[PDB]
């Protein structure tokens, strides 16, 4: 408080409040969570509208970096656009270079540091950014990873970003992950997000999910629930 | 110019020769061919003779800086790979040929450079431009794990051969013997060629010179 | 950033400097320096600081710097920062030297380090020179010169100087006591002596604390003489002989 | 060639305590001369004198950028400079033209500054030192002055005999040389003065 | 006191201290960890914890044991961010060593060079000074095996038994009375000693699943993690 | 980055440089030193004391050599005395490729006192908090040279940097003379630094190098050992 001014500068106790105080902007951003199963990873976001005059599927936070690599952003969402653009530049020099796709454990290694260098000068920010990364390929199977804005990047099996962080991660853990498969994955996705305050205090949302794995053929893309519209036929149902 | 090297059973025997000339006339009746580098490392020089002698002393000034920030003996490996990389980013321009011999912790270590920045590591080099005479003897009289004094032998002799080809030497046949703990510097090692003598009277006359204008200043 | 930055550059609403006025006050609080003319010559004194009884003293001169072939200067005011402008200085005179072939007319000499050392004073952000520091020399235009380096970067061509602060009373002493037109090697360094008498506190004059070079135009070769510790010994005593006729008139 | 656009004759002798340098008069282009008075032989302090030999532009100039690089050396040291420290100055200053190179070739001679002790060496156009033990030449005409020196040099010269033989060293070479001559100047130098003198040659 | 911005900035203090490097060293304590090296004999060993509190966090990817080259591995105490960028020069500078110079780096020329780094992080200001500390070992030929240690102040040393993290007051003192009585360091001498240090500081006595053991040995000189099912056999050892 | 380039040092309204006089604070709350020029040759010695009897002393050293007849030893903070060697290392060489003769002693500390004036007037730097002592036995006689954090150099015949120096100063003024022997010198500079020692002295908590004319030598601790074994 006080000395909390630049990022360049230590507490007296030793922290850095910059980072801090940019991790609880992210704290204000609606909920996205990310899992997994035995053969692929399902993403969801919940996304509030506006007022009225959104069209429906605009500014999206369900990016797409590379064939099997996409990301699940929430908080300052202009940040955001300009860190994916940084791993689609970073994804493309690895290919120039040595010819097959990058792995996820490497590609998250090359983000993470580039997300540290903004939290070392007195002449930049740091970032208030946090998102998820996740990919299927047939040598290494399905990873799921977490990057916060301080740098800090490990996977996870499941993982939620935004205001209920540790309100949605309680009814996570009591599924049996291991062995499903992800088209019974994404029906059970929608509820997680539909208990949890969908429009309860706030207006009106929408719901969107994205998807890759062993039925993509490692393709990654938004799921065809607008086909047979599935997800909101289960979820709703459970009101009682 | 005719170099060689060898490796006998402890170590490592460099021979030379004493003359460096400019087009077909001898400049110099002795020059020193054997450059010092480490005190376990030397390097014999072939081919233009000032850019041979700032080569090896810019690489002797790393080494010193290297073994000393590090603290113990250098390595020939290490020689070797600042040789070559900086050899190979002049394009051949700088004209070296080198014979780079040294014992290390591993071992003796001899290797050959020429100047566009190719390396062999051999038992026996020769280098320069009678190195087609040192070669034969080689090859004729080489056998693996040679003694001290069969191994210095075997060097003096096939340094003579090219020096009775074209471009040999002044003749001071030059010896620099390199072992685990003892080394060794030899100059005139060998004179097989001697200047005749003067059998003239050559009696100068003071006072046969005219003189024009004479000047005397005197100093402190 | 902005709250880091020192200011080195800004006006007084009066109008004066901030920073160059300060400057000037801490080559006060230093050594001692002047120089004098002569009809033949031209010489340096200085003041010994640390005479501690551990040191060596072995580079012949400390003050003195023979900057060309037949100039010197002396120093004041910080010595690490003075080091800098000695090897600029020495540098800017053999540039010239290459140029035409001639040696350089000590006054564009001058005049190129004064425009060195203002120019910190002006543009960039940085520290200015707290050095004013004597000169002199030979020509062959004008003889025999002295000057006066500031660290404003104005100089003067002086016949008598000193230093100020320190030595402020001598520049009273030196109006009184340098007669014009005649003041020779003899005359001149007897004067001297009874200038760094009052000016240093220290009594009787210990020929350690002293230092004097001088100069003379000889046969065409402009010698640098830093005259040894063996004949300060015979120059004080004869200060110390004037005593005696100075105790006669009562 | 460029060497030979100007002419030119170096000669250094090394005696018992004492050395001597000698060097032509005449300047020219390539078949007509100019003037008899161009100096190649300059001192580098006392008791230590260079000479330089090859295109008229480089003697100049390299003269010059040496005596730039020797007044800041004698001042950050109060001590002259040793003869192997110039040689070693040298060698730099003309590496340093690895490919753009002057077209001169250097002859150091002179004394030792504390003890008597002569040094003599002569460069090549980039920078080869070779010092010897009895004379070192350079010029156009070095092949004439080969010639010379290998039958009138003795060990241990007074400096009477060593003046007599880079006398008829000089004339004798420079003579059977079309581009040099028009004069000679013989710089003899020892412990306690320098003698210079000028010799009596062909003006043709 | 508080002069100028020396509170803020690396300058110097009154009584010549600064405050902006010593803050760090108790920036590596807010981590809640505690890492041991002990060097005995012909082998050398790392032993350290790892703090798992979610079971949706994997396993996997929470070992801060690293391997810098085959020879050399490290452990990293304090902050993740700045403990992975400070290996990512770790790893690129032991090969230069190798390009330039043809060989293999030795554990004390690489702890000066990752030091000097941290050297200008002090030296030069609006540059902040990487909180965090590296642990070294490895084998050197003729001289046996070695355990140095870098500070964020860039000081380095080489000794023999190590603690960092939190609790090195309690643990060095446990090792002075450990280290008088120069007892036959066989291997098994300091795997245990490098538990029972730990397990009585921390107090724990714990699973076989929640520290990592990295190992160099002058016959097998690779580095080496050690596999959860012989991290089992030599805490069984111990149970007398 | 931004290039912001402004130094962080100005003058005083009494005229004196503030952060200079700082860092001679942290100069003299380091670890004690003594330096002794003798009639042959120049005794460095100085104090390594451990924190804990775990630190190995074969790892970091002291006394530290430049060229074969030069050492270089401190008395301030640890981790900036290894920058100025470094750069004292490529310094000393650059003269030795120009002129192919090793550096006087004197010429040395012409340049290394440039290095640490540049980190004094620079921008956004901070001066060093470490003082050196330099010596060698160049041209028959042997010296010994001081440079400060600020830029200056001195020339000792007996000096004593780090803690309680004031009285090193002392004890040095009442011991040396005109001239002693190298063996006699080591003798009075173990005397000096025992004044501010701990209660055990041995061949690791003392670390002695010497300059002898046939050039620098740091001693190994068989000697030290058996150079303290009763004889003071």
């Amino acid at each position: 408080t006080g000395y909390d001014l630049s990022a360049s500068t230590f507490s007296p106790d030793g922290r850095v409040f910059q980072v801090e105080y940019a991790m609880k902007a992210v704290e204000n951003s609606s909920t996205a969570i990310g899992i997994r199963c035995k053969d692929g990873v399902v993403f969801g976001v919940e996304k509030l509208v506006l007022s009225k005059l959104y069209e429906e599927g605009s500014n999206k936070r369900l990016f797409n970096v590379d064939r099997h690599v996409g990301m699940a952003v929430a908080g300052l969402l202009a940040d955001a656009r300009s860190l994916a653009d940084i791993a689609r530049e970073e994804a493309s020099n690895f290919r120039s270079n040595f010819g097959y796709n990058i792995p996820l454990k490497h590609l998250a290694d090359r983000v993470a540091m580039y997300v540290h260098a903004y939290t070392l000068y007195s002449a930049v920010r740091p970032f208030g950014c946090s998102f998820m990364l996740g990919s299927y390929s047939v040598n290494d199977g399905a990873q799921l990873y977490m990057i916060d804005p301080s740098g800090v990047s490990y996977g996870y099996w499941g993982c939620a970003i935004g205001k209920a962080r540790q309100a949605a991660k309680t009814e996570i853990e009591k599924l049996q992950m291991k062995e499903m498969t992800c088209r019974d994955i994404v029906k059970e996705v929608a509820k997680i997000i539909y208990i949890v305050h969908d429009e309860v205090k706030d207006k009106a949302f929408e719901l969107e999910l994205s998807w890759v794995g062993e039925l993509t053929n490692g393709r990654h893309e938004i799921v065809p629930k607008d086909i047979r519209e599935e997800a909101e036929k289960y979820a709703k149902e459970s009101l009682k | 110019t005719t170099i060689a090297g060898v490796v006998y059973k402890d170590g490592i025997v460099l021979g030379a020769d004493t003359r460096a000339t400019e087009g077909m006339v001898v400049a110099d009746k002795n020059c020193s061919k054997i450059h010092f580098i480490s005190p376990n490392i030397y390097c014999c020089g072939a081919g233009t003779a000032a850019d041979t002698d700032m080569t090896t002393q810019l690489i002797s000034s790393n080494l010193e800086l290297h073994s000393l920030s590090t603290g113990r003996l250098p390595r020939v490996v290490t020689a070797n790979r600042m040789l070559k990389q900086m050899l190979f980013r002049y394009q051949g321009y700088i004209g070296a040929a080198l014979v780079l011999g040294g014992v290390d912790v591993t071992g003796p270590h001899l290797y050959s450079i020429y100047p566009h920045g190719s390396t062999d590591k051999l038992p026996y080099v020769t280098m320069g431009s009678g190195s087609l005479a040192a070669m034969a003897v080689f090859e004729d009289k080489f056998r693996p794990d040679m003694e001290e004094e069969e191994a210095k032998n075997l060097v003096s002799e096939a340094i003579a051969a090219g020096i009775f080809n074209d471009l040999g030497s002044g003749s001071n046949i030059d010896l620099c013997v390199i072992s685990k703990n003892k080394l060794d510097f030899l100059r005139p090692y060998t004179v097989p060629n001697k200047k005749g003598t003067r059998l003239g009277r050559y009696r100068c006359e003071k006072g046969t010179t005219a003189v024009l204008t004479e000047k005397i200043t005197p100093l402190e | 950033s902005r709250r880091y930055d020192s200011r080195t550059t800004i006006f007084s609403p009066e109008g004066r400097l901030y920073q160059v006025e300060y400057a000037m006050e801490a080559i006060g609080h230093a050594g001692t320096c002047l120089g004098i003319l002569a009809n033949d010559g031209v010489l340096l004194a200085a003041e010994r600081r640390n005479i501690h009884k551990l040191l060596d003293e072995v580079f012949f001169s400390e003050k003195i710097y023979k900057l060309n072939e037949d100039m010197a200067c002396s120093v004041a005011g910080i010595t690490s920062d003075a080091n800098v402008l000695t090897n600029e200085l020495r540098l800017i005179a053999q540039r010239y030297l290459l140029q035409y072939q001639e040696p350089i007319p000590c006054e564009q000499l001058v005049t190129a380090l004064c425009d060195i050392k203002q120019a910190y004073t002006q543009f960039g952000g940085k520290r200015p020179f707290g050095v004013s520091l004597l000169y002199i020399g030979w020509d062959k235009h004008y003889g025999f010169q002295l000057y006066q380096s500031d660290p404003s970067g104005n100089y003067g061509g002086w016949k008598a100087t000193c230093i100020g602060n320190n030595s402020a009373a001598a520049v009273s002493m030196l109006k009184q006591d340098y007669k014009e037109g005649e003041m020779t090697l003899k005359s001149a360094l007897a004067l001297a002596i009874k200038v760094l008498n009052k000016t240093m506190d220290v009594s009787k004059l210990s020929a350690e604390k002293v230092e004097i070079a001088t100069l003379t135009r000889e046969n065409g070769k402009t010698v640098i003489r830093v005259l040894k510790q063996k004949e300060v010994e015979q120059l004080i005593k004869k200060h110390e002989e004037e005593e005696a006729k100075a105790e006669r008139e009562k | 060639s460029i060497m030979s656009y100007n002419g030119g004759a170096v000669m250094a002798m090394k005696g018992k305590n004492c050395v001597a340098i000698a060097a032509d008069r005449r300047f020219g282009i390539q078949a007509q001369m100019v003037t008899t008075d161009f100096q190649k032989i300059f001192p580098m302090g006392d008791r230590l004198y260079i000479g330089l030999a090859g295109l008229a532009t480089d003697v100049q100039t390299v003269a010059q950028r040496l005596k730039f690089r020797l007044n800041l050396y004698e001042l950050k040291e109060g001590r002259q400079i040793k003869p192997y420290t110039l040689m070693s100055m040298v060698a730099n200053l003309l590496y340093e033209k690895r490919f753009g190179p002057y077209y001169t070739e250097p002859v150091i001679a002179g004394l030792d500054p504390k003890t008597f002790k002569p040094f003599i060496c002569s460069l090549d156009l980039i920078g080869c030192p070779m010092v010897t033990d009895d004379f070192v030449v350079s010029g156009t005409c070095a092949e004439q002055m080969y010639g010379m020196c290998e039958s009138l040099w003795e060990p241990n010269m007074d400096p009477d005999h060593l003046f007599e033989t880079i006398s008829q060293a000089m004339l004798n070479a420079v003579d059977r040389d079309a581009v040099s001559g028009m004069g000679v100047i013989v710089h003899i130098i020892e412990k306690d003065k320098i003698t210079t003198r000028t010799l009596k040659a062909r003006m043709d | 006191s508080s002069a100028g911005f020396d509170r803020h900035i690396t300058i110097f203090s009154p009584e010549g201290r600064l405050y902006q490097v010593e803050y760090a060293f108790k920036a590596i304590n807010q981590g809640g960890l505690t890492s041991v090296a002990v060097r005995g004999k012909d082998c050398a060993v790392i032993v350290t914890q790892k703090k798992v509190p979610d079971k949706l966090l994997d396993s996997s990817t929470v070992t801060h044991l690293f391997k810098i080259t085959e020879n050399i591995g490290c452990v990293m105490t304090g902050m993740t961010a700045d403990s992975r960028s400070q290996v990512q020069r770790a790893r690129y500078e032991a090969a230069n060593w190798k390009y330039k110079y043809g060989y293999e780096i030795p554990v004390d020329m690489l702890c000066k060079r990752i030091a000097d780094i941290s050297q200008v992080y002090t030296q030069n200001a609006e540059m902040r000074p990487l909180g965090c500390c590296m642990i070294l070992i490895g084998i050197d030929e003729e001289q046996g095996p070695q355990v140095y240690k870098c500070d964020p102040a860039g000081y380095y040393c080489g000794f023999k038994a190590t603690a960092a993290g939190v609790k090195q007051t309690e643990s060095t003192s446990f090792l002075e009375k450990k280290v008088k009585k120069k007892f036959d360091w066989t291997f098994e001498q300091t795997v245990e000693t490098a538990i029972t240090c730990l397990s009585t500081v921390l107090s724990i006595d714990f699973k076989p699943s929640e520290i990592e053991v990295g190992v160099v040995t002058v016959e097998n000189p690779k580095f080496r993690i050690l596999t959860e099912a012989e991290i089992d056999a030599h805490l069984v050892a111990l149970a007398e | 980055e931004r290039g912001y380039s402004f130094s962080l040092t100005t003058f005083s309204p009494s005229g004196k440089l503030v952060q200079i006089e700082y860092a001679l604070a942290a100069v003299a709350g380091g670890a004690p030193s003594v330096g002794i020029k003798a009639a042959n040759g120049v005794v460095l010695a100085t104090e390594k004391k451990q924190k804990s009897i775990l630190y190995d002393e074969r790892s970091v050293h002291k006394v530290e050599p430049i060229t074969k007849h030069i050492g270089l030893v401190y008395s301030g903070m640890g981790p900036d005395y290894r920058v100025l060697v470094h750069r004292a290392r490529k310094l000393a060489q650059q003269y030795y490729l120009v002129y192919q003769e090793p550096i006087p002693t004197a010429q040395l500390v012409q340049r290394v006192a440039s290095v640490m004036q540049e980190y004094t007037q620079s921008g956004g730097v901070r001066p060093f908090g470490v003082s050196l002592l330099i010596c060698g036995w160049n041209e028959g006689r042997p010296y010994l040279f001081q440079s400060d954090p600020s830029g200056a150099y001195f020339a000792w015949k007996a000096t004593a940097m780090g803690k309680n120096y004031v009285n090193g100063k002392t004890f040095l003024e009442k011991r040396y003379n005109e001239d002693l022997e190298l063996e006699d010198a080591i003798h009075t500079a173990i005397l000096t630094l025992k004044e501010s020692f701990e209660g055990q002295m041995t061949e690791d908590n003392i670390e002695v190098g010497i300059c002898n004319e046939a050039g620098f030598r740091r001693l190994t601790p068989t000697e030290v050992k058996d150079y303290l074994a009763a004889i003071a």
